[PDB]
Formats: structure tokens, C-alpha cells, sequence
């Protein structure tokens, strides 16, 4: 829990700090972290930034959170089969729930 | 007692490179020179999610929710030009030899036992098996992964370069000769024999090997992929803007001989590896439990002279031509 | 716990080392103090992981 | 007592340049110019298990398991051009002289000792010996690792520049060059000659040394990989956006003159290094305990003045043309 409670507290942070993000190089895997930290529309934009960003729900973070953790955390191979995989995978599901479920909220 | 060496490498012998590929027409099979290259592009590919559902069935309704938010990919694809038929590959191999030669060894006892068995056993029968094996690789299109399958008439043409000249032409049909069958023929022996000179030594050898597959016109060859490392999913081999297949995906194929594994041959050759692993089975053949192992045998060849039958023989000979490190 | 002891000419240099397995690491540095195998070598302890515990030039005391 | 001297440093002789590769036909060899280099690039490979396990996991599923996950791994190779049949190599070598001279010495009677005992040796013989064995090397193509393994036809010509343009050419054959046995030659003898000069310090010698090896069209060359730290695991020594060999992996086997290395069992030249060190055989000859050592025979040469075998005294010049660093804290 403490690890996605001080992951929120970054984009916290910078969603309130930073005015806006425009384009940016390397899109391809960060698309999914630019909507994490959504601005607002500015007044000389067009009204297809929202309404693209309204109809998308942020699905890709966790899954991009939970290989990040589990390059970050390392594991044994042999221990796939044993009693601590299970709880491992358990506890990682539950954590990645809740923090997909955080985010659901966000744009909806 | 004698141990071995916690560090051995042997050389890879037979190491050919890597295989351009053009587009022409059956007619125009004789001017194979000259015929243009497949250049790779890309193109947008949008594509729902058919990955399967969790062990928890979710609610019908998240379901229609992706389709209203669809997965936009872009990958690469190669197909033959406007009017072209027929695929033409183009690929050179070379014989070093001395595959029983150690490239580097840390105690010269076992250095020189293993070149005392290898010469025993090449005195007692030569690699002529091996090099009858290679020789229906070669001749058939078993280097092609997919783009063999569906071809209606494919054509191998193996040249012999000597001093930069054609030495000895030859021209073979994939498709007459057997896949999972091996053969005998005058110019397959005449192949051997050749190779079997080149691996011990008797000359320098290079093969130019070229084959034609009819597939159809504009149909859609499938290259090597390459590692994805423009939000390119896929990324399709290319080399001077023609597309190519890898070295080791090319010496794979034309090294999948051993077919004495301990199974029933169920299944076609597979490529002599450690531990008998295949990627498309998933399994590993020639487990470590059983005897037939290639470090087990080479151990007791080695430290106990134990001669294994004449089939792990030449599987573990055929290892010492492919090349590897061993010990720790 | 387990010490990897290296020897490399300049303190920035990848080779590998022994493992010790000794109990404190004034111990490893007696050992390769007394097996030194080179005069102008510098001593580099590094534990299991790539992390560097110390290193001590030919010239110089030990630093960490 | 005249202890050895806590610093000694010798500069090496005989350090060549960068060699660059390029690509062309053997028929063109006459004319070489303009040929673009070989540029390294990066190609997926899948790899698999190979490493030898341990006798501590026997289960098969583990192994089955790895199977599942494939060990992604990026390399780089570098290969001819889609039409080319011939590498070229292209490398120079000077020749400074002076390999007795002390770059620095801490006391001034082993330097004056030191001196006076290479003047005695050269007065007494030449090193057209150590000049006759470098001719060799430079001749074939011993300096190539594997490049010059499973080679069709492969053409060595070493110039020399004096003012800067191509005063005298030479052209041999690495082929017809045995490997492991040296034959003389009237231009061996004519190369040994000036080398022997350059070292002594009768003047400037250059010598480009250029190679043509017959490979195959779109076989892949064996360049000098580089040190790291998908991650690329293989990073071949690229300079200019083209292939080369590095000056000392050059330098290191130019130098395989030596061939009195105890064992005397086949293994045929050794690089001149201390303790007869090799890596390949991994096996160091001429340990200390013996007296062929180079610190020892130095050292008795030196403070009791005992002149050892002619061998053992050409393999003692050769290191001090090597050069290095000596002596102890």
C-alpha cells in the first residue's frame, strides 16, 4: 500500500505544480503515463483534446506500474511453484486493484 | 584422477551469413541477377482485445467499453512487387574445419584427450552421416520457416565458388524430396563428400546457395522480426533497404539433423542444443535424468573412454561442430 | 557473509574476485593483505552484489 | 649492491595505428580507393539455455520453465557489403628506437648499468634476429584472430614512407608462409634490415601495411568487441562510423615472435609477455621457480652480471622493447 500511496503523491505533486505537458518525444510507451497528469484545455486549442481524453479511461498505467515493479522487485524462477509466489502474485493483485481503481475515478 | 576444464569453448564450424531475398518471375528465373529488392514499410493496424478473459468473468458491460476504445498498432510488413510470382533467397556458407579442435582449454590433458578421441573416432568413421545430413538440409527448403509452406514449386540451386569461380553447379527440388525422409542420391553423396573434405581440412569450400519459391504475386513474405527496444510493434529485419533472415535463424534450420532423440520421432528433426530444448514443442528433449544427455556422454567418453552407441556419437560430434561453452 | 575480493591496477577497473565468507570484513582485508599476490595491485572488496565496499590503493590506506 | 630501482618504466617500440576495414572485389586489390567502411549494426537474436546447471536442480520442469520465458539479447555483428568477396585491412607501424633507453630511472648506476649492457649486447649481435621475427608476423597475416581461419586467399603488402609518399613496396603471401615455421627471404632479410636500423636509430620508418583476405559476399567480419558497462550484451569497437581492430589486440600479436617457451609442445610462437602468460591455453609458461623467468634473468644479468642463454637474452631484449612498468613498492 505504502508504495502506491507515495506513487499517487508524485502525480499529486506534479499535476499541481506543473501548468500542462505539450507533445513530447517517445510516445509510444509514455502515452499512457501523459494521462495520468491531465491539464485543462487551453483557450487557443481545440475542442478534440478533451473530448478524445473524455472517452478513453487510464487502463494502461497499471499494467505499465505493475511490469515496472516487477522488473524493479527481483524473484526467483524456481520459486514459481513454492508458497510465497502465491502470495506474492495475491498481494500484487490486490495492490494493483485499488490503484486501478483510483485512477477509474479520475476521468470518470 | 583428470577433471575438466571449468572453462572450455569450442568454435562454431559452418557458419553461414545471411540470406538477401528479391522478387522476379519463374520465366525470368535465369536472369536471377539484377531482380529488385523487398523494401519493408509500415502500415496502421487497429485491433480489438482477443486476449483471454481473467479467472474472474467481469461484467458484460466493461466488455463493450474497449470497443468503444480501440487499440491503434502500427507494424511492418514486406510483400513482392506489383508483378512478381516467384521469391528468390541468396545465401553463402562456408566449411572451416578442425571442429574437434578446442579453441580455448585450461588443462592441456584434456586437451589432448579430446583430440586423441577425435581423431580415433574420425579414423575409425568419417563425418560422412553428418555431412549426408547437411546435404538434404541444403538441398531442401528447410531453411524457410513459413514462407515454404503454401509454395507451389520451389527450386534450390547450390554452386560451388572456387577461387572466385563456379566450380560445380547443382539444382535440387525441395518439394520432391522428402521432409521428414532422408534419401540417397548421386549429387547429395557428391555434396557430402564435399563438405566432409572441407570440415577435415582438404581445401577452402564456399557454397552459394540460392532458392525460388512461387508464392503469387504481391503475396506477403514473413521476415525475421526484430526487438521492438514510432510506436512500432513490429519490426521487420532489413538490411541496405532488402530484407533478410539472421545468421543463427538461418544455421538452425540448415543444423536440424539429430533426429535420434530419445522420443519416437513423432515430430521432424530438431537442432542439435543443450538439453534438447525447442521453442515451438516447449519441452526439452534428452533430459538431463536419462544418460543420452551431451555432457553426460562427453564426461564418461572423456574421463571413463566409454564409447556411447554410434547414434549419441554422432549427436555429440555434431555438438562439437556447432560449437558452444561448456564446463563452468 | 560472503566478501568478494578483486585486484585491478587502477580502482576503476571490472575484475572478478574470490569469495571469502568470512564473518567481519577486517578479516577479508587481513586475508588479502597476507595473500596479497601483487605489489602494485589495488585491493577492491565488494560484496555479493556490484556494490563496492572499499578499496585500498598500493600506496594508500584502506578507504571506503 | 646496486638494488633494482623501486620505479622503472620503459616506453614500447614498435606501437602501430588503428586498423580500418573496408570492403571490395579481389580483382579491383590493384586499385583500392574510396571503398566505404564496414558500418556495425544491431540485430535481434533469441537465445536460449546453454549454460551448464548444476546437479542441485535435476527437475525437469525447471527446465521446461525457462523455455517458456526466452532470454531476449541484443548483439552487434558487422558484415560485407551485399556485393563483396574481399576485406581489406588497412593498418601503419613506426618504429621509434631506443628500447634500451630508461624512460625513468630512481637511481642513476642502474641506468648507467642498464645502458652499458645493451650496448655490450648490441655490439656483440644485432637485433636483426628479433627484426627477422617481427618480419614474419607483419608478412602473414598472424595478427588477424579469426579472420584469417577458413581464408581462401589472403595478400599482405607492407610500403614504406620515408617523405611521406611510397618509397619501397613489398608483397608477400600469408598462405605460403608457414604458421609455425619461419623461412628466410631476400625481402624478410631487407625488411629485417630496416627495421633493425629504425630500432637503432639510423632514421624514420613507416610501414603501411595493408591486407586482402578473400571471404565471402555478406560474411560477417570478427572485429574487436568492446567492454559493456533489450541491453546490447555485445558491442563491436567501432571508430568513424567504421569497423577497426585496436592498436594494442594489434600490437599484442605482431609480437608473437617467441617460440623457446619451455613446453615446447606444439603450442609454436607466444606472445612476448611476462610469466609467458596466455589466455587462449590459460596456462602462464616460465613461472618464477624456474630460472628462464624474465624478472630473474633480468635481475642475475644485471647484479651478478651472468649473461644468460642467447634465447633467454633475445626474450629479454623483446620485453624491453615491449616496454612496461618494473621493479617493486
Amino acid at each position: 500500500a505504502q508504495i502506491c500511496d507515495e506513487a499517487l503523491q508524485y502525480a499529486a505533486r506534479l499535476r499541481e505544480l506543473e501548468p500542462g505537458w505539450s507533445a513530447t518525444p517517445g510516445c509510444q510507451l509514455h502515452d499512457a503515463e501523459q494521462l495520468w497528469l491531465d491539464p485543462l484545455r487551453a483557450q487557443t486549442d481545440e475542442t478534440f483534446l478533451q473530448r478524445r481524453l473524455r472517452g478513453d479511461w487510464p487502463a494502461e498505467v497499471g499494467n505499465r506500474f505493475a511490469n515496472w515493479l516487477n522488473r524493479a522487485v527481483s524473484s526467483d524462477s524456481q520459486i514459481l511453484g513454492s508458497p510465497e509466489a502465491a502470495q506474492w502474485s495475491q498481494e500484487l493483485s490486490k495492490e494493483l486493484t485499488m490503484f486501478k481503481e483510483i485512477l477509474e475515478d479520475e476521468r470518470d | 584422477i583428470l577433471s575438466t576444464a571449468s572453462v572450455l569453448a569450442f568454435e562454431r564450424k559452418l557458419d553461414p551469413s545471411d540470406a538477401l531475398m528479391s522478387a522476379g518471375a519463374w520465366a525470368q528465373r535465369d536472369a536471377s541477377q539484377e531482380w529488385p529488392a523487398v523494401t519493408v514499410r509500415e502500415k496502421s493496424v487497429r485491433g480489438t482485445i482477443s486476449n483471454r478473459l481473467k479467472t474472474k468473468d467481469r461484467d458484460p458491460a466493461k466488455l463493450d467499453a474497449s470497443i468503444q476504445s480501440p487499440n491503434l498498432q502500427t507494424v511492418d510488413v514486406a510483400n513482392l512487387p506489383s508483378d512478381a510470382d516467384t521469391l528468390k533467397v541468396r545465401f553463402t556458407l562456408r566449411v572451416l574445419g578442425g571442429a574437434g579442435t578446442p579453441s580455448a582449454c585450461n588443462d592441456a590433458a584434456y586437451r589432448d584427450k579430446l583430440l586423441q578421441t577425435v581423431a580415433t573416432y574420425v579414423n575409425d568413421q568419417g563425418f560422412a552421416e553428418l555431412a549426408r545430413r547437411y546435404a538434404h538440409n541444403l538441398a531442401n527448403a528447410r531453411f524457410l520457416w513459413r514462407n515454404r509452406v503454401g509454395a507451389e514449386a520451389v527450386e534450390v540451386r547450390i554452386n560451388h565458388i572456387r577461387q572466385g569461380e563456379v566450380a560445380r553447379a547443382w539444382r535440387f527440388d525441395a518439394l520432391a524430396i522428402g521432409l521428414r525422409d532422408f534419401k540417397a542420391d548421386a549429387e547429395l553423396d557428391a555434396l557430402a563428400e564435399l563438405i566432409a573434405s572441407g570440415l577435415s581440412g582438404s581445401g577452402h569450400v564456399l557454397l552459394e546457395v540460392v532458392a525460388f519459391a512461387r508464392i503469387g504475386d504481391g503475396q506477403e513474405v514473413f521476415p525475421s522480426q526484430e526487438l521492438i527496444l514510432g510506436q512500432k510493434s513490429k519490426t521487420l529485419y532489413s538490411v541496405r533497404d532488402a530484407a533478410a533472415i539472421h545468421s543463427q535463424k538461418i544455421g538452425n534450420a540448415l543444423r536440424t539433423i539429430d533426429t535420434w532423440y530419445p522420443d519416437e520421432d513423432g515430430l521432424g528433426p530438431i537442432a542439435v542444443e543443450p538439453y534438447g530444448s525447442v521453442t515451438s514443442q516447449g519441452k526439452a528433449y534428452r533430459q538431463p535424468k536419462q544418460k543420452l544427455d551431451f555432457y553426460t556422454l562427453l564426461d564418461n567418453w572423456v574421463l571413463r573412454d566409454e564409447a556411447p552407441a554410434v547414434e549419441q556419437q554422432h549427436y555429440v560430434i555434431a555438438n562439437l561442430i556447432r560449437g558452444g561453452v561448456f564446463g563452468e | 557473509s560472503t566478501y568478494i575480493i578483486k585486484e585491478v591496477q587502477n580502482i576503476n577497473s571490472d575484475r572478478e574476485g574470490v569469495k571469502v565468507e568470512t564473518t567481519s570484513l577486517t578479516s577479508a582485508k587481513r586475508i588479502a593483505s597476507k595473500n596479497q599476490f601483487f605489489h602494485g595491485t589495488v585491493l577492491r572488496i565488494e560484496s555479493e552484489s556490484g556494490n563496492w565496499l572499499a578499496y585500498k590503493e598500493d600506496g594508500k590506506r584502506w578507504i571506503e
